[PDB]
């Protein structure tokens, strides 16, 4: 993985973003809202359990309670549950409130889990973005359309604009989270490796993660703000405001609802203002961590006779430019005949990175054809073609370094090892010969080790 | 015609805690058909055999 | 029986910690059979 | 991603709530319907996508809180699983939306139910072997359609409030067989009556008969214990061991059987001292009855 473990379960990227925060920020975070997105997003019956018992209880309890609580044939699993207790960074272990080691929860919290399970009061039903008491009263397949074009004209960005003409900013949004690499000879960004593997599973996983993007800055921006704006698309559809957010907004409210709008979660009407509707890709960012559909039939079918791989051909205007963008195929006389003469095509997309795992999911899961029809396993023989086709890009090395020879002794170099090693500007190391490489980054320190010794 | 139905009840072998107690079908009990780790089992309430 | 029984009780005075779970097991079927001999044996009645 | 479901079913009994609140307690039946309130919400807290299904026990009918029966729940159902023709309410179940209209129902189906309760008829106790017949039919209609990807993992809650009446309890044991084919558990939450039936539905599929204390102290044993994910109830250990064991003896007869044979060739289970029939019309042959009555 290149940047995308984080972003097929959700439940442990929120937990490694909220350790490098404010400790201001991550006061107003404590809130009703967030309170059913930090259990609903787990998997794990022990640290869902947990949440329930800090609050009844009103006093601190000891580990001892804890340590009984496994009774006898549980504690292997309690030892898995530790290091997500780190994670939400909610408890707080004490001294000894009335045993040994009390563990206590932060109060801050527990009232706002009171309000979104049991209690309540009044500011929840006054607040907008959170709740927004409002119908939807407008044809919905009319605004399905604005959903995917939202979509598409990324893909313009990853490819190099071969049509679009818009003004908005996201080539260097996705060049942050390694998804987008600039050209070097030109102008236009292309995409790195770990961006293919975006263009396959089609998932609204990853839009959560361009949400909290702008607040990795950490400058003048807050999370309470985001965390209650990103609940409404979390409710499906039926779930609007009419004109509420229009009384009740600010400057900071106004910049997060245009790019979340852009990234194919909302729909906003025109002039940005008036009434907002949530897309349809939205549902299934709650329902599960992936997702399939937008086909009926399946009439691509690939081959499994052959080498060269015949990729599925006539679709629609989505697999048009991204077969292209994935190492740019070739097309014969009949309705685009894809794949036909695969052998240095591919090569020239494997030189700019190690591309091996997408296009083996390219070529495996594209539409379910073969496993579904057929009985076998999908690829023949080629997993052990495309593997060499990795290998011949490592037969070389451009890096630069410097080479000490000429020594006098055999045991006077060894010392000299463990100085490179420990700084961590050694490469290559050879005690036959007495030679070492020292990047040229920690030149000027390796040289003070060896006047000295 | 028949005569003596056997209505056995059924025990846990225990009070509190399995591992506790000697836990039942092991050595020394005479239920030696099926001997190994169990939980409870049932009895003839006119010989008491396990 | 009364000589079988004396075998095990002359045995287990040595380790005290091992009789006290090898007593309560073999106790609750044994006194039932033994029963079944014992009223025969002062038994004067053929009916 | 994955469902799940809680049948409760209520013993709401206007003749023992009726009299409890003369003994100076503060958990009667207004505060009954809290259980449903808290219990509802934490169930759809763990996970928004599961379903709640509320089963009473009057004395002259076993009458579903939710869904009720009324041309409102009864027809249409409103379960979350149901986009189309319900959308106001069951659009923001992440709070007090859905969980809200969910325990509305149960409110406006009692209307019916309290006010229908004359009480003319002098006594018929609650009819609590019906309830349990109810809540088979419904989960195995919801079964054949989510059989498909999804799997749906639910259990059955048993809260017990008062005694049974003339029904025949064999009725009461056909649930228990018929339950266990569909690899179901089965709970049990008594609250002062205590039964030795409902005990029986713990032992064969191997649920939990807890015996609650007070009445207050209500939303600590339906949580933990009784817990529909049911995945860490092997190794929770919280109710005491249960001590005590209550099975079942005779039919027809006044006694506790234990070695006695039945009255013939059928199933009624008798004593051993009948040499012919007793309540039936079979016969028996005179090669036993001179065995055993001499010893
Ligand atoms: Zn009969």
């Amino acid at each position: 993985s290149r940047g995308l473990n984080r972003v097929h379960l959700q439940c442990r990227n929120l937990q490694e973003f909220l350790g490098g925060l404010s400790p201001g920020v991550l006061d107003r975070l404590y809130g009703h809202p967030a309170t059913c997105l930090a259990v609903f997003r787990e998997l794990p019956s022990l640290a869902k359990n947990w949440v329930m018992r800090m609050l009844f209880l009103e006093q601190p309890l000891p580990q001892a309670a804890v340590a009984l609580w496994v009774k006898k044939e549980f504690s292997k699993a309690q030892e898995e549950s530790t290091g997500l207790l780190s994670g939400l960074r909610i408890w707080h272990t004490q001294l000894l409130p009335g045993g040994l080691q009390g563990l206590i929860l932060n109060p801050i919290f527990r009232q706002n889990l009171r309000i979104a399970l049991l209690g309540g009061g009044k500011a929840w039903s006054d607040d907008t973005s959170q709740l927004g008491p409002d119908k939807h009263a407008r044809d919905v397949p009319s605004l399905d359309k604005y959903a995917e074009e939202r979509w598409e004209v990324v893909l313009h960005f990853m490819v190099g604009s071969p049509s679009a003409a818009v003004s908005q900013d996201l080539a260097q949004l996705l060049s942050q989270a390694g998804l987008m690499k600039s050209t070097e000879p030109g102008e236009p960004p292309c995409i790195t490796s770990a961006g293919f593997q975006f263009l396959l599973l089609d998932t609204p996983a990853q839009l959560w993660y361009f949400m909290l993007q702008y607040l990795q800055t950490a400058q003048s921006r807050g999370m309470d703000l985001v965390e209650i704006l990103s609940f409404l698309f979390q409710l499906s559809f039926s779930t609007l405001g009419k004109d509420y957010s229009v009384e009740g907004m600010s400057d900071s409210l106004l910049n997060f609802l245009q790019h979340l709008r852009e990234f194919g979660l909302v729909f906003q009407r025109k002039r940005k203002s008036r009434r907002y509707y949530p897309t349809r890709l939205a549902i299934n960012l709650s329902s599960g961590v992936s997702g399939a559909g937008g086909t009926v039939h399946q009439p691509g079918f690939i081959v499994v006779e052959t080498n060269y791989r015949l990729y599925a051909y006539t679709e629609s205007e989505l697999q048009i430019a991204l077969i292209a963008l994935f190492s740019e195929m070739l097309y014969r006389f009949p309705n685009m005949v894809v794949a036909q003469v695969t052998r240095e095509s591919v090569q020239q997309a494997i030189a700019s990175g190690i591309t091996a795992q997408q296009i083996i999911h390219f070529l495996r899961t594209r539409a379910h054809p073969v496993m579904l029809k057929q009985t076998p396993v999908l690829p023949p023989t080629i997993t052990d073609q495309i593997r060499l086709w990795e290998l011949e890009r490592d037969r070389l090395r451009f890096t630069e370094g410097v080479l000490y020879n000429q020594f006098l002794s055999q045991v006077d170099f060894e010392l000299l090892l463990a100085h490179a090693r420990e700084l961590g500007v050694l490469v290559f190391e050879n005690s036959a010969k007495r030679l070492m490489v020292v990047t040229p980054a920690g030149h000027s320190d390796v040289k003070r080790f060896w006047k000295r010794q | 015609s028949l005569i003596r139905m056997g209505f056995p009840q059924h025990t846990i072998a225990s009070l509190s805690d399995q591992d506790a107690k000697p836990s039942f079908s092991m050595a020394h009990l005479d239920g030696n058909t099926e001997p190994g780790l169990t939980l409870g089992g049932y009895f003839c309430p006119q010989c008491r055999a396990k | 029986f009364q000589v079988t029984k004396l075998c095990p009780f002359q045995e287990k005075i040595r380790r005290q910690y091992l009789s006290t779970n090898l007593v309560s097991h073999i106790e609750e079927m044994l006194q039932t059979a033994y029963n079944k001999l014992h009223t025969w044996q002062s038994r004067r009645l053929m009916k | 991603d994955e469902l799940n479901l809680l049948v409760i079913v209520v013993d709401a009994n206007p003749i023992w709530w009726g009299k409890q609140a003369l003994k100076e307690s503060q958990f009667t039946l207004s505060k009954c319907i809290d259980a449903v309130m808290v219990l509802g919400n934490s169930h759809l807290f763990m996970n928004r996508s599961n379903k709640l299904a509320v089963i009473a026990s009057h004395i002259q009918e076993s009458r579903f809180l939710y869904p009720g029966k009324n041309g409102r729940l009864g027809d249409f159902f409103g379960d979350p699983g149901n986009p189309p023709e319900f959308n106001p309410s069951g659009s923001k179940d992440g709070k007090y939306e859905l969980l809200t209209s969910a325990n509305e129902v149960i409110v406006e189906e009692i209307k019916d139910l309290m006010t229908k309760s004359d009480i003319k008829g002098q006594h018929t106790e609650t009819l609590l072997a019906g309830s349990l017949a109810k809540a088979l039919c419904y989960i195995h209609r919801m079964n054949k359609e989510v059989k498909d990807n999804q799997e749906m993992k639910s259990r059955i809650l048993v809260i017990k409030a008062a005694e049974d009446s003339a029904l025949q309890y064999m009725n009461f044991m056909n649930v228990i067989f018929a339950a266990q084919k569909q690899n179901i558990l089965i709970d049990a939450c008594v609250l002062d009556s205590d039964s030795g039936l409902l005990q029986q539905a713990c032992d064969i599929t191997g649920g939990l008969y807890l015996k609650v204390p007070q009445m207050p102290s209500l939303l600590q044993y339906l949580l933990w214990v009784f817990l529909p994910d049911q995945d860490q109830r092997s190794q929770l250990i919280l109710p005491p061991p249960v001590h005590v064991d209550y099975r079942a003896a005779c039919f027809c007869h006044r006694n506790l059987i234990e070695i006695g044979y039945v009255c013939s060739v059928c199933l009624s289970i008798f004593c051993n001292f009948s040499p012919i029939c007793t309540t039936c019309e079979t016969a028996f042959k005179i090669s036993l009855p001179p065995v055993l009555k001499a010893k």
